[PDB]
RNA sequence: AGGAGUGGAGCCUGCGGCUUAAUUUGACCAACACGGGAAACCUCACCCGGCCCGGACACGGACAGGAUUGACAGAUUGAU
RNA sequence: AGCGUGUGCCUACCCUACGCCGGCAGGCGCGGGUAACCCGUUGAACCCCAUUCGUGAUGGGGAUCGGGGAUUGCAAUUAUUCCCCAUGAACGAGGAAUUCCCAGUAAGUGCGGGUCAUAAGCUUGCGUUGAUUAAGUCCCUGCCCUUUGUACACACCGCCCG
């Protein structure tokens, strides 16, 4: 994170409220901010051993030196809502073999992890073949 | 009962099907008499594989 | 040993199985089938049906 | 194990009483209902009959996803001594069929 | 003037905090922002946009041609 | 003990019981000259008439085999105990019983014997027993590793219509 | 379908070390039996088995999901 | 003799070619909305990681201060 | 208007009337149906009757695409499906070629079943509206029978010459 004017200040507060309020909110107030698909995942789910991830992120964020990011926490889970608390961590996300690392921005909140790591080569061609 | 399904396993060749059908039949005779002599005489004197269901009352 | 061996199968094409040997691929349910279309044919003579049309 | 020593008895004793066993081909049976009552959470019937069958003492049919194990004379002698039973007891059956 | 919120173009734009109705030349300006945003974060979306390929779940094998 | 399934589904489940049994038995009574079954539910009792030509080998000494078979069905389909009752039956005129004639030819062949003389021997029996005509096919290998077919036919036959 | 390609690790099951057996009961004089650490307190435990002297961790091995003191 | 179309346009779907770590595979009038084949997982045969044995039976070896079985926490690990 | 279908089945699941709440998707409370019994006197579409638009790539066409709301599931991202507002493309009757069809038939038009936790532009059946053209021929393509010729029989996709 090194951005400005994307969740506080002049230009952009996250649907009328700053990041600072979100962190003090429970999930209950947070989900009522319009993003329909998110609300399913919380109200139904309520932690199906996402426990393993969310403790490692906070932990590693704490122990890491000031003005420096942590190492990585890795996942095969490409599914989990990006949240304000998660921001500042660095996460490697399994594709089919490869853990593509990404920094979490406050501007990515609401999205999934798996949108920021691709799982195919974009494509080139080609020279049509024989048949 | 209709069943309309492929005639070819592992589909190849001209596309064909096969209609099978089963026809059930129902019919019922209503008696009003003492339940004893009915349940006595009913269950006997049946040669073929044909089902019978006795009911206490319906009317 | 292990603490897992299974994962939710509750719907879909993997939580029902057809009676060849536990064969699949050949999705089947009809009127209480659970009976494989290849063998259904071999039971045209057997009881359930006699072909008439 | 391979299986406990309790669950051996409960199969070998049950076979001796009916003279025949039957079961289904599965590996996700949770407690094996349909006798042996709620103490076989896995293969165990199939796995123990197969070892018994290797050494004779039983015959085995299989038809439409169901086993059928038929106890034989040799296994009756074995099971009788193995389970310390009277020198003449068969509770499976013993009468003439008319 | 009591036209309902659901009947608008935009409900909670996103990062602006309100219900809005957008008209001609402001529509384009708003639209171009959301494109830029999805390449800023660089989600799957902005990459598909920048490559000039279909955003939504669609086959591109037999769909397109400009080329042949 | 209730309620009870739809009338449509009532016939399907009967057919499944009629069919499964008919292939269960064929894998055990093959050597005893199996020829079919005929089931009948009767008042508070099941009858399963186990048709085979030689009731001797079916019965066994002290009725052991018939006792095995009844105990099987009593557990397998989850019948109420003691309701099941088996009966045997010998068929007279055995050459109209195609199923048994075919499965007898099988053990003659698998016993280790020539094909031509075996096919002739079964043929004249089913012709003698009474029959307008009759036919035999043997398709598969013999005298090398390419397949052939061998038809042996006598009398009348039909192939078309009801 | 095709044959397995070489690994650079694989190891199956640990050999579950071949420790000397029963020194858990200490004898210094008779008929006295000098027990060390406490014998397991659960109803489902028989309390004839010892608990682990595993200091900074205190755990019944008969239990396999429960009853872990640590002080 | 005529009727309605296809080939033209947009879209769905199958097939070839190309790409890819894998883009599983059969089929070339009598293949090509065909293999009930409208694949989120399952299915699944493919690719990449991790675990398990569900290697019967026989013979020999081991072996009742004992053959052997399982597991908390910490570390490790996508993973409790 | 018709052929059907429906929970008590596989392992967890049916078809829905009625009442209430919501623009809609939908939610919620009650009741029936083992079925010529309840859903369903299946109160379907095209068609029919009256307004509006006016020859304009137009209000024809609805591709592409932004934002938001619901439902299924353990999980919906490369958008499962459904709904609301906005965006408004090709396309203005189609080359060389080619398919299918003779009476409730072609064509137009809707519905049920199949796969199905969620979901038909597919397939299989069913009703509804309902023409024009023929009553023939071997021209093309192909097939049956006879006669004839052959260096062919792996049979003209054959065989064979410099």
């Amino acid at each position: 994170v090194e951005q400005k004017k994307k969740r506080t200040f002049r230009k952009f507060t996250y649907r009328g409220v700053d990041l600072d309020q979100l962190l003090d909110m429970s999930y209950e107030q947070l989900m009522q901010l319009y993003s329909a698909r998110q609300r399913r995942r919380l109200s139904r789910g309520l932690r199906r051993k996402q426990h393993s991830l969310l403790k490692r992120l906070r932990k590693a964020k704490k122990e890491a030196p000031p003005m420096e990011k942590p190492e990585v926490v890795k996942t095969h889970l490409r599914d989990m809502i990006i949240l304000p608390e998660m921001v500042g961590s660095m996460v490697g996300v399994y594709n089919g073999k490869t853990f593509n690392q990404v920094e979490i921005k406050p501007e990515m909140i609401g999205h999934y992890l798996g949108e920021f790591s691709i799982t195919y080569k974009p494509v080139k061609h080609g020279r049509p073949g024989i048949g | 009962l209709r069943i309309t399904t492929r005639k070819t396993p592992c589909g190849e060749g001209s596309k064909t099907w096969d209609r099978f059908q089963m026809r059930i039949h129902k019919r019922l005779i209503d008696l009003h008499s003492p339940s004893e002599i009915v349940k006595q005489i009913t269950s006997i004197s049946i040669e073929p594989g044909v089902e019978v269901e006795v009911t206490i009352a319906d009317a | 040993q292990q603490l897992y061996w299974s994962h939710p199968r509750k719907f879909g094409q993997g939580s029902r199985s057809c009676r060849v040997c536990s064969n699949r691929h050949g999705l089947i349910r009809k009127y209480g089938l659970n009976m494989c279309r290849q063998c259904f044919r071999q039971y045209a003579k057997d009881i359930g049906f006699i072909k008439l049309d | 194990m391979l299986m406990p020593k309790k669950n051996r008895i409960a199969i070998y004793e049950l076979l001796f009483k009916e003279g025949v066993m039957v079961a289904k081909k599965d590996v996700h049976m949770p407690k094996h209902p349909e006798l042996a009552d709620k103490n076989v959470p896995n293969l165990h019937v199939m796995k123990a009959m197969q070892s018994l069958k290797s050494r004779g003492y039983v015959k085995e049919q299989f038809a439409w996803r169901h086993f059928y194990w038929y106890l034989t004379n040799e296994g009756i002698q074995y099971l009788r001594d193995y389970l310390h039973l009277p020198p003449e007891i068969v509770p499976a059956t013993l009468r003439r069929s008319r | 003037y009591k036209i309902p919120d659901w009947f608008l173009n935009r409900q909670k734009d996103v990062k602006d905090g309100k219900y809005s109705q957008v008209l001609a030349n402001g529509l384009d300006n708003k639209l171009r922002e959301d494109l830029e945003r999805l390449k800023k974060i660089r989600a799957h979306r902005g990459l598909r946009h920048f490559w000039g390929l279909r955003v939504r779940g669609q086959h591109t094998k037999t769909t397109g041609r400009r080329g042949r | 003990m209730a309620v009870q399934i739809s009338k449509k589904r009532k016939f399907v489940a009967d057919g499944i019981f009629k069919a499964e049994l008919n292939e269960f038995l064929t894998r055990e009574l093959a050597e005893d000259g199996y020829s079919g079954v005929e089931v009948r539910v009767t008042p508070t009792r099941t009858e399963i008439i186990i048709l085979a030509t030689r009731t001797q080998n079916v019965l066994g000494e002290k009725g052991r085999r018939i006792r095995e078979l009844t105990a099987v069905v009593q557990k397998r389909f989850g019948f109420p105990e003691g309701s099941v009752e088996l009966y045997a039956e010998k068929v007279a005129t055995r050459g109209l019983c195609a199923i048994a004639q075919a499965e007898s030819l099988r053990y003659k062949l698998l016993g280790g014997l020539a094909v031509r003389r075996a096919c002739y021997g079964v043929l004249r029996f089913i012709m003698e027993s009474g029959a307008k005509g009759c036919e035999v096919v043997v398709s598969g290998k013999l005298r090398g590793q390419r397949a052939k077919s061998m038809k042996f036919v006598d009398g009348l036959m039909i192939h078309s219509g009801d | 379908k095709k044959s397995y390609t070489t690994p650079k690790k694989n190891k199956h099951k640990r050999k579950k070390v071949k420790l000397a057996v029963l020194k858990y009961y200490k004898v210094d004089e008779n008929g006295k039996i000098s027990r060390l650490r406490r014998e397991c307190p659960s109803d489902e435990c028989g309390a004839g088995v010892f608990m682990a002297s595993h200091f900074d961790r205190h755990y019944c091995g008969k239990c396999c999901l429960t009853y872990c003191f640590n002080k």
